[PDB]
């Protein structure tokens, strides 16, 4: 490996660089200021757009004739064919010129805004035509906003008539005109619209499962309750009750629980598993509802108490229950008359009137989608009446964009109907919002305000919600959150589920949620990137709140990562002699070179095919000088410095030797991006990621100040283990100015045969196995275990595995992965919660002996941990004995259900709800029971 | 006519509900069907059997 | 329930797979809108069919 | 007659509906559909013929 040669090369050129400190406090403050500036920019855009929308709707004249004055607009679901006959009577359609944009990845037209009209909504009626008429000023302000800030993504007006008008005109995703691709998108169900249209709820869905609802009515009621739950965010608390002469909970929840993905799934399953029987009793049901909304022992959002009554009809009004429980009229009651029937619907319409609610009818599936949007239309009356105290920017949970952009957060601001204002008129429907304006912020746009390459590959940033969900985290992947066993929700991943959970991390999470600032240095179990090992790390969390928002930023930083090497490359010739090493024509004196596909310069496009990126990198280096402001000098300076040091290692120590019997490959990986593997033959067998910061062994070998052997993968279709070898690595630990900084890792891909011969060579001076951390067989002697090399030892002989765990030399941690793809079973691949486990050295002792009490037999073993490595040798002498192979210890990413939600809502994670909410206004006109 | 209304032609081994509410036959004069389907036993029949 | 409303498209859940169908303002087959149409409708009623 | 996905209009729930259903069976038209409904209501063909 030549650790010492690379080391003293590094100290040999202290004049070629400078060591600089990572002041985590200043880093966190700077990144928090940057993120607050970005979000304030988007807030200013939203304010401009909402002001103009209100002004231009105030001065609109209603019409019923658009033949004389056509409305010209681009419909998103228009085919690209030049069809002159695809126009409605009252609307002439624009045919745009679409360019391909890098930011969006789709066809984009900056000349006008596009419009989305749901299929179930006719696109030429009077309401739609008037909206399309008065949204042209929105189009112009879209242009202005994008003109003052070229980094804006989708900025959109979500109309309350069903429309949606986003600025960069792009065709709808896949659902314009495509069989089996139906367009069910509706802007008024979207999480950002649901969020900006009202304040956090406290629902309680009373389902009327009595006898008279059997058949179609119960089908429609369960579908309607599912679609009602699908409009509740994570700031909303909901339970579902059901009454038939006796009221009970439909699920395991006994109170109002948060409406997150897991709890919503539990409630949906309970509602789907519900049956109809017995006589109705509207008093024992509303008593239960009003009692469950009077519970203040549990966590809640003390706002917008509601009761959702899913019945069909009856001759019972229950005046005295309401007069007893709802006399100040603090609780709304929305009554739904589901089904196709001829029961009396008078009391149902009266409960809504006397309790500030509204009455909806759901005669058939297809009417289900519209009425949920409509109670939410009702709930926004108190918000409208609060003129400018209700216009505040709110950011949603991380969700997957519709016009596919990846992960985005949307900032919403509601638009008020202001037709009669200061010239007071009847003001009939001036209590309803016009819509909600949203502007998207890309999560990859937030990632660029937290520069990660001046930190150790173990150091990173992460932000947090008030609910504890992560705005930004290395373990947050663009996949939906799994909710159970497989058979448009947001990506809500808690902080305690993106990492391993101690108690210190719970304290840190609670401190971050409250918006405080502090530091904390402690010892953490840091799971390796390959999700197969656990190392005993050494971390330092520093956090601040991001001012003006609900987010809180933190910076993980290892104790040795307080200093980084700043490349002092200003000679313009030294960098050239470093660069000449990188063309893929010198890969025989220098090793097979891979370069981390970093954003060295914007004119370089990163490529998954690495050698392509290497070619363009060499090309741009050939003519680099005039591109001074085009890109960052620090990244290229550091990568060239590291390439030079790596070349000096590979010639002055590796090219002088050329051959060792034991080795099969010699490699060095550096934080700059250079990962030159020497022989150029194993470089074809090399399967590590070009970006060194995502190399599992590199991150593992920095925390572990010793030799780490990575057992190859078992039963993996590819280069395998025999003709590639087994990975061996140690990290350089140079000292400059007496400071501990680790700039690279060297390593050897030891060949399996050259080890097995030496292991069985001394056998004259059979069962012997070598185990590393995580209990994986590195190599053995029986020569049939070496067939299953790298495979987990518990799969080989699980009895010894369980016993050796019982001595507690191997501790284990079982955790959950909510963002994993999953093979669907029976009652392509869906996403489930996989339950991955990892083993490691529980104790620090070196010698272990004992007797394996196999069933009706006895087995003897001795365990010795090789000094200065992560290995343990097990001398067990027993083969083919009586069968103690009852089960297996399968360390594998096992499909499972998550933690039991019925037990996790009684000790829920700490969570801070929204402060200001609007309900129960006295100017609100309740005489619209519909 | 005993038991002749029970062969409906089902999807390709998917075990789902049969397509069409009519009996079929794999023979020549009976009603053949189409679209990757197999005329196999165990369909209750027309008019709920 | 009006000719003004009955335009555009709608989602049909009849097939158990969502499909967009046109909205058509149709008239029933036997429809009484005349003394000659009422005579034919009443004849078909009297025959029992 | 509160079946899944449907509820027939020719049912015996109230007295007007029962009297109209009996009148329709007397005239002879579509008595078999009502028979199928009244057999499926008393359990499946298995147990309600
Ligand atoms: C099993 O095979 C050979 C057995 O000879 C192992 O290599 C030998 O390891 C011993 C360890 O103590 C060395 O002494 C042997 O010679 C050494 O060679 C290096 C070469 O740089 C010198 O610097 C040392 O001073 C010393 O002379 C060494 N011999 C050879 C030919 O490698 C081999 O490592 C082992 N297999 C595995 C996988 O480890
Ligand atoms: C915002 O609020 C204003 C008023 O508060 C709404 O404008 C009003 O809309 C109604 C329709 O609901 C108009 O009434 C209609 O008038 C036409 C012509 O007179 C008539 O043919 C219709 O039958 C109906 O009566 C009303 O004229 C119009 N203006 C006023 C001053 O009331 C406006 O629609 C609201 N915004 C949105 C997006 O709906
Ligand atoms: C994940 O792995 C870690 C490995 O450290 C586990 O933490 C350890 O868990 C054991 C079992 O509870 C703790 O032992 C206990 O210590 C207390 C206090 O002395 C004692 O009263 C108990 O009888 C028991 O011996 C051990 O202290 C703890 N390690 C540390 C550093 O606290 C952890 O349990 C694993 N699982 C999870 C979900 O984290
Ligand atoms: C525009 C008017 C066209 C009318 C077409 C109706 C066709 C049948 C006419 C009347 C049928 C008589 C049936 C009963 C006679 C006793
Ligand atoms: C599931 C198939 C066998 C079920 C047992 C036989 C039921 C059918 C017999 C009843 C038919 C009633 C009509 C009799 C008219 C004379
Ligand atoms: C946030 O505001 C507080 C007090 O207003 C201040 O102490 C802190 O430095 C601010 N943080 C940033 C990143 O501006
Ligand atoms: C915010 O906008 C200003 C100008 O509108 C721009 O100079 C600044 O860079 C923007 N902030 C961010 C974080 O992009
Ligand atoms: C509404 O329509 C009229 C007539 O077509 C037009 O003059 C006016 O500009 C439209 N409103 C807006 C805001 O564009
Ligand atoms: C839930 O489903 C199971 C299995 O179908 C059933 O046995 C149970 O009765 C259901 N729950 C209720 C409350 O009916
Ligand atoms: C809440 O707690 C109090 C006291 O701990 C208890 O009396 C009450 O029954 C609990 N439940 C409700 C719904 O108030
Ligand atoms: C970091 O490691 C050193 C020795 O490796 C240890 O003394 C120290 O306690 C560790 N840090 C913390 C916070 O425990
Ligand atoms: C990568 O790009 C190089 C240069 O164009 C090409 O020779 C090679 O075939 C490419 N490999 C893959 C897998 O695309
Ligand atoms: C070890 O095994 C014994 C019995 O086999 C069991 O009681 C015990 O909980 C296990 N674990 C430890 C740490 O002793
Ligand atoms: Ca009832």
């Amino acid at each position: 490996s030549g650790v010492n040669q690379l080391v003293d090369i590094y100290e040999k050129y202290q004049d070629l660089y400078t060591v600089e400190p990572n002041n985590a406090r200043q880093l966190v403050e700077i990144a928090a200021r940057d993120i607050e500036k970005l979000l304030s920019n988007r807030s200013k855009a939203l304010v401009r757009l909402a002001l103009e929308a209100e002004k231009v709707q105030a001065a609109h004249q209603w019409r019923e004739d658009f033949a004389s004055n056509e409305v010209v607009y681009y419909n998103a679901k228009d085919d690209l064919d030049p069809e002159k006959n695809d126009s409605e009577p009252g609307s002439q359609r624009i045919k745009p010129v679409f360019i391909e944009d890098a930011n969006f990845g789709r066809q984009i037209s900056y000349q006008h805004a596009a419009v989305h009209i749901p299929t179930d909504i006719y696109e030429g009626s009077t309401i739609v035509l008037n909206e399309l008429n008065w949204t042209s000023a929105l189009d112009e302000v879209f242009k202005k906003n994008r003109e003052e800030d070229p980094s804006l993504l989708w900025q959109v007006f979500g109309s309350a008539t069903g429309l949606a008008r986003y600025y960069p005109a792009s065709p709808w995703v896949d659902n314009s005109r495509t069989p089996n691709k139906i367009d069910l998108y509706d802007v008024r169900r979207r999480p950002w619209y649901i969020q900006g249209a009202a304040s956090p709820k406290d629902m309680l869905i009373l389902v009327d499962v009595s006898g008279s609802v059997s058949g179609l009515t119960l089908k429609l009621i369960r579908t309607s309750v599912s679609e009602m739950l699908e409009t509740l965010s994570d700031d909303d608390f909901v339970n579902v009750a059901s009454f038939n002469s006796n009221a009970q909970d439909v699920s395991c929840f006994q109170h109002l629980v948060q409406a997150n993905v897991r709890n919503k799934k539990v409630l949906k399953d309970a509602v789907n598993n519900i049956t109809a029987k017995g006589i109705t009793d509207y008093k024992k049901g509303f008593s239960f509802a009003f009692e469950q909304l009077l519970n203040y022992n549990v966590s809640r959002a003390n706002c917008n108490k509601i009761i959702m009554l899913f019945t069909d009809g009856g001759e019972e009004r229950a005046q005295e229950i309401f007069n007893k429980y709802n006399k100040d009229k603090k609780v709304r009651v929305f009554t739904f008359s589901v089904g196709q029937h001829n029961y009396d619907r008078g009391p149902i319409q009266w409960m809504a009137c006397e309790n500030k609610g509204y009455y909806y009818e759901i005669p058939s599936i297809g009417a289900i989608r519209i009425n949920t949007q409509e109670y939410l239309d009702v709930l926004g009356r108190p918000m409208v009446l609060a003129g400018d105290k209700a216009k505040q920017v709110q950011w949603t949970n991380v969700y997957l964009d519709a016009l596919e952009l990846g992960l985005v957060i949307t900032g919403t601001l509601p638009v008020f109907n202001i037709t009669g204002q200061f010239e007071n008129k009847t003001n009939l429907k001036n209590q309803l919002i016009l819509g909600v304006m949203g502007v998207d912020v890309s999560l990859e746009d937030i990632k660029r305000l937290t520069p990660r390459f001046t930190l150790c590959p173990n150091g990173y940033y992460f932000a947090i919600d008030p609910n504890g969900y992560v705005l930004l985290h290395p373990n947050l992947q663009p996949k939906p959150i799994g909710v159970g066993i497989p058979t448009q929700e947001p990506v809500t991943l808690d902080f305690l589920d993106a990492e391993l959970e101690n108690d210190i991390k719970v304290e840190i999470r609670n401190k971050m949620i409250d918006g405080e600032s502090g530091e904390k240095t402690f010892r953490t179990l840091v799971k390796s990137q390959d999700e197969r090992y656990i190392d005993k790390g050494n971390r330092t969390y520093t956090w601040t709140p991001v001012n003006g928002t609900d987010y809180s930023l933190a910076l993980v930083l290892p104790t040795y990562s307080f200093y980084y090497i700043k490349a002092k490359l200003e000679e313009t010739i030294t960098q050239a002699r470093y660069s000449e090493t990188l063309k893929p024509d010198n890969f025989e004196e220098s090793g097979y070179t891979f370069i981390a596909p970093r954003d060295y310069c914007n004119d370089l496009k990163i490529s998954d095919n690495n050698t392509e990126f290497l070619l363009n990198f060499n090309e741009f280096i050939d003519r680099k000088t005039p591109n001074n402001p085009s890109c960052n000098a620090d990244l290229i300076n550091r990568v060239l410095l590291d390439a030079g040091f790596t070349n000096e290692l590979v010639q002055n120590y590796w090219s002088k030797q050329k051959n060792i019997k034991g080795v099969k490959a010699r490699f060095v990986v550096t934080d700059g991006g250079i990962t030159r593997v020497y022989p150029k033959e194993a470089g074809e067998n090399w399967q590590e990621n070009p970006e060194t910061y995502e190399d599992s062994f590199y991150k593992r070998s920095l925390d572990n100040d010793n030799y780490v052997f990575t057992a190859p993968y078992f039963n993996k279709s590819g280069p395998g283990a025999y003709e590639s070898g087994i990975m061996v690595s140690k990290a350089v630990e140079i000292y400059i100015q007496g400071k501990l900084l680790k700039p690279a890792v060297v390593g050897i891909k030891i060949d399996v045969n050259s080890w097995i011969e030496n292991f069985t060579k001394t056998s004259i001076r059979m069962d012997c196995v070598i185990l590393d951390d995580g209990g994986f067989l590195l190599m053995a002697n029986h020569d049939d275990y070496t067939n299953q090399i790298g495979r987990f030892f518990g799969e080989i002989d699980p009895s010894l595995m369980r016993h050796l765990v019982n001595i507690s030399v191997y501790a284990f941690n079982k955790s959950y992965d909510y963002q994993s793809v999953c093979e669907p079973g029976a009652a392509s691949k869906q996403s489930c919660i996989t339950e991955q486990t990892q083993y490691f050295f529980d104790n620090d002792s070196k010698s272990f002996s004992g007797v394996l009490d196999c069933g009706n037999c006895s087995r003897i073993f001795h365990g010795e941990k090789l000094m200065n490595t992560n290995l343990i040798f097990i001398m067990v002498e027993s083969k083919g004995t009586c069968p103690c192979d009852t089960r297996l210890l399968i360390q594998a990413e096992q499909t499972s259900d998550g933690p039991n939600p019925c037990d996790m809502v009684k000790q829920p994670r700490y969570r801070k709800g929204p402060d200001v909410c609007f309900d129960n206004n006295v100017l609100e006109d309740y005489t619209d029971c519909g | 006519y005993m038991g002749k209304f029970h062969k409906a032609c089902f999807p390709n081994s998917t075990d789902a509900e049969p397509v069409g509410d009519f009996p079929c036959g794999k023979e020549a004069p009976a009603r053949l069907c189409e679209g990757d389907t197999e005329c196999r036993e165990y369909w209750p029949g027309p008019n709920f059997g | 329930e009006l000719e003004r409303d009955c335009r555009g498209q709608y989602l049909d859940y009849e097939k158990e797979e969502v499909e967009a169908q046109p909205r058509q303002w149709k008239k029933y087959d036997f429809h009484y809108d005349n003394v000659l149409w009422a005579l034919l409708t009443l004849f078909t009623v009297s025959t029992g069919e | 007659f509160n079946f899944q996905d449907e509820t027939p209009t020719t049912n015996f729930d109230t007295f007007p509906a029962a009297i109209l259903t009996v009148f329709q069976i007397l005239t002879g038209e579509d008595w078999n559909a009502v028979m199928y409904h009244g057999i499926e209501s008393q359990g499946g063909v298995s147990k309600g013929m």
